[PDB]
């Protein structure tokens, strides 16, 4: 009966659809992400932290300090042998 | 989603012309309607003088 008008009804359409929820998720997801590996805190020491940073990161990740811990029990219990028997 | 929104870049600037020129080309023909009145009148006049 007249010139009907759905070319411009986008302004209040852009809430209900599914990429709108993904869009408002990931524009929030992107800003607080640190850019290029920044603030990783690669240097730390608390009298036991260099042990962790040298041994217990994902780079080395070897169980040989447990060996040393086992050696520590060889340092401990055998000396407890010297304290008991 | 960037591509889907960028499909709607220059729609409004062109559809504000579409709306207006479309309804004008609909509704600027009542002149032709009132011309049709005169056309059918002269049609009847030619028909009856053909009868005479």
């Amino acid at each position: 009966v007249s010139t009907l008008i759905p070319p411009k009804v986008v302004s209040s359409k852009n809430i209900g659809s599914a990429p709108n929820a993904k869009r408002i998720a990931n524009v929030v997801h992107f800003y607080k992400s640190l850019p290029q590996g920044p603030a990783p805190a690669i240097k730390a020491n608390t009298r036991l932290a260099r042990y962790k940073a040298k041994y217990f990161d994902g780079d080395n990740a070897s169980g040989k300090p447990l060996w040393h811990f086992a050696l520590g029990i060889i340092a401990f219990g055998y000396s407890m042998e010297y304290y008991f028997h | 989603r960037i591509d889907s929104v960028s499909q709607l870049q220059n729609v409004a600037e062109t559809t504000k012309v579409l709306f207006d020129v479309s309804k004008e080309t609909v509704e600027l023909e009542s002149e032709a309607f009132e011309l049709k009145q005169k056309v059918e009148l002269a049609h009847e006049a030619k028909a009856v003088l053909d009868s005479w």
